[PDB]
């Protein structure tokens, strides 16, 4: 819009965006299959990326880890939970292996884990979500939001004031 | 670098919420309330109440909230949240986004309060935070911080810090 470099820079430093898996066959809603803790269909639940065994997953903003199971295959199974900042929080779920510890600090682009089928997963994914202040969100919107592409995230605004947020950034980024 | 100082300042709580203390001396009592160790800034009803840091108001709640009264929880970048409490007012909304100075609230004496005051706490994820390390954190005294509060891996957030600039 008027949203100078450097906001546009920060912004997906800090707010989750992009793609937390580098190969997939497909992607679906959660909605569409049982999910993992309510045993049924029709919740608003994120996605899923159908993928081998031990595909890498990556951190989709920095932030600190706050939850992680490992050697569970009931629910989620295994799972790291991301605590971003503005509120937002990202989670990876189904995992084969966990390589973060819970109240780490992490880095966007950093390994948290190894995509699997642990849990209720219905078969091998990544299951995926990102929320605000605990309300799920359109996980779409966020994986299609990059530098070239800046208004996708900036469509899922029935939660979020996108121009107080920048508002906000603004003011972080003019010190420099 | 000085530069990466107010940046870190932006983002991690820091100096007095309330102008009157941040002026005499920077330029105050310890007190649990509801499991972490908070600290009561004596003032009166409708003293302005400004955020110590930037981030999203978590909570805006007008309530009895374990004996907090009214209370805005800001919650800031890298698992950093600062509770105001008492308050008389609340001029934020749940979900809203703050910058750091900006006026959240007033001052009050609702809920659990004895005479009017700001209850005021720095939390970090679920642990135990002395709030004194990081009211008196700021630009002269700002290496103190990192040797008050050790119990942060503040080595790992510099770091990360200093990556988000360029
Ligand atoms: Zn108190």
């Amino acid at each position: 819009d008027n949203l100078n470099l450097a906001q546009k820079h920060l912004a997906l430093m800090l707010i989750p965006n992009g793609m937390p898996i580098k190969t997939y066959s497909a992607i679906k809603p959660t909605k569409e299959r049982n999910h993992p803790i309510k045993k049924i269909k029709g919740v608003e639940s994120g996605i899923d990326f159908i993928a081998p065994l031990n595909t890498p997953v990556y951190a989709s903003a920095d932030g600190i880890v706050d939850f992680v199971k490992t050697n569970s295959n009931v629910g989620y199974g295994n799972l790291v939970r991301i605590e971003h900042a503005f509120g937002f929080s990202s989670i990876y779920t189904h995992l084969d292996h966990v390589n973060v510890q819970p109240k780490s600090f992490i880095q966007k682009g950093q390994l948290i884990g190894y995509s699997g089928k642990s849990g209720n997963s219905g078969g091998e994914k990544l299951h995926y979500e990102v929320r605000f202040l605990g309300k799920i969100l359109d996980a779409q919107k966020f994986l299609a939001w990059d530098l070239d592409h800046f208004q996708s995230a900036l469509e899922e605004n029935k939660f979020i004031e996108w121009k107080n947020l920048f508002w906000v950034l603004e003011d972080i980024v003019q010190l420099q | 670098t000085g530069l990466q100082k107010s940046f870190i300042m932006r983002l991690i709580p820091n100096d007095y919420p309330l102008e009157s203390y941040r002026r005499v001396s920077a330029a105050p009592i310890l007190h649990v309330l509801h499991n972490h160790t908070g600290l009561d800034l004596s003032t009166a009803i409708n003293t302005p109440v400004y955020a110590s840091a930037s981030g999203v108001v978590g909570l805006a709640s007008k309530g009895w909230n374990g004996g907090y009264g009214n209370l805005i929880k800001v919650f800031h970048p890298f698992g950093f949240k600062t509770y105001y409490a008492h308050l008389n007012k609340i001029v934020v909304k749940t979900g809203e986004f703050v910058k750091k100075g900006q006026l959240i609230g007033y001052s009050g004496n609702t809920g659990m309060s004895t005479g009017p005051h700001l209850h005021y706490e720095v939390r970090f994820l679920d642990q135990p935070i002395n709030p004194m390390s990081f009211t008196k954190w700021n630009m002269k005294d700002f290496e103190e911080v990192f040797n008050k509060e050790r119990s942060i891996r503040w080595q790992s957030l510099i770091t990360i810090i200093n990556r988000l600039m360029q």
